[PDB]
């Protein structure tokens, strides 16, 4: 009755739709999607180390 | 026995009046009796309402008495008891009270239901005579005790109306079915 008329006034009158997505953007994190952050390198190049370990790695007791 | 004992405090006093004048098979006489001198208590303003306070003693009360004793030579004897009762327990303060009680276990005895229907605004005499008509129809109306309506206004209860009587209610109020609509629409 009362109810009624509350329920269907109220409702049928008022009516919302959702807020856009520019004002929920900054209710949110965003994102700008993650980059590649490293390419690996070859690893220490050249004989100059490995003729230098080669020759000075021994170290054998008497 | 009384018909159904109510109120303690003021009320032994009232029930034992009540038996008392049952024994004396005249109630409707000293109700009437006590009501008259108790309207002209109220309808004595100096000091019928100034010494309704105990202040004084017990012989000053006991002459207070002889005085109210004068004012009516109607009073029965069983409520000219009452008001020695009263004196020696020098309790005024709870004379009206006492009053009223009677009023209640009388109108009980009498046999006539209470009831209100306390509206937001006074109701149309339609209204009030098919409430009075239903409430006579419901079965809550033993046919042995004849209602009062009695309307109240109350805003705060806003809109609607409610019944009352016996202790059984239908509140079918405009504020309750906001309440409960705003509440579960709070939920």
């Amino acid at each position: 009755n009362v109810i009624q008329d509350l329920y269907l006034r109220e409702l049928k009158d008022t009516k919302l739709a959702p807020s856009t997505l520019q004002d929920a953007e900054g209710n949110v994190k965003p994102w700008n999607p993650p980059q590649k952050p490293n390419l690996p390198e070859l690893e220490l190049q050249g004989p100059e180390a490995l003729k230098a370990y080669t020759e000075q790695n021994v170290e054998t007791a008497h | 026995p009384p018909p159904v004992r109510l109120f303690g405090v003021e009320g032994t006093y009232a029930t034992a009046l009540y038996q008392a004048a049952a024994k004396n098979s005249s109630i409707d006489a000293a109700f009437q009796s006590l009501q008259k001198v108790e309207s002209t208590v109220k309808k004595n303003p100096k000091l019928g309402h100034l010494l309704l306070n105990p202040a004084l003693s017990l012989k000053d009360r006991n002459s207070v008495i002889d005085a109210i004793v004068e004012t009516h030579k109607n009073l029965d004897g069983y409520v000219v008891n009452l008001l020695k009762v009263l004196s020696e327990n020098n309790r005024l303060g709870c004379f009206e009270k006492i009053a009223s009680d009677f009023g209640v276990l009388n109108d009980a005895h009498n046999g006539l239901l209470k009831g209100t229907v306390t509206s937001a605004e006074p109701l149309d005499p339609k209204s009030f005579k098919r409430i009075e008509k239903a409430l006579s129809a419901s079965k809550l109306v033993g046919q042995g005790k004849s209602l009062k309506l009695e309307n109240v206004v109350k805003p705060e209860i806003k809109g609607g109306l409610i019944v009352e009587l016996g202790d059984k209610t239908v509140d079918l109020s405009i504020s309750t079915k906001i309440q409960k609509l705003n509440k579960v629409l709070e939920d």
